[PDB]
């Protein structure tokens, strides 16, 4: 009983949301009002 | 009673069928040990 194959898939699919916005991670990264360990800033990116 | 006991001895009488299964043999498992450890997953092969 030789060691088991798996058949080799044939083709990809890849799915993905199209023409969603850009994060614009940078933008809130680099604003320069920068807050305080004290009062850490939060943002949540989703649908990006 | 003298020299005789009571004893039910049978007047009549029928056969009477019985089953009995012994079993001789089971289910021939057989496991292929990479396939089942190690799926299609060559950086698993690679550690198995
Ligand atoms: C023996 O038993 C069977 C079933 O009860 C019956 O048909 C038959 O007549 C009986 N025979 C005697 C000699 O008792």
């Amino acid at each position: 009983d030789l060691s088991g194959f798996t058949v080799k898939p044939v083709a990809t699919v890849h799915r993905r949301i199209p023409d969603l916005p850009d994060c614009d991670i940078d933008k809130w990264l680099n604003n320069f009002n920068v807050p305080s360990p004290l009062n850490w800033e939060r943002k949540i990116f989703s649908n990006c | 009673v003298g020299g005789l006991y009571e004893i039910k001895i049978p007047t009549n009488f029928t056969i009477v069928g019985q089953e009995e299964f012994i079993q001789t043999n089971s289910p021939k498992v057989t496991i292929d040990c990479s396939l089942f450890v190690c799926s299609n997953y060559a950086a698993c092969h690679d550690l198995l």
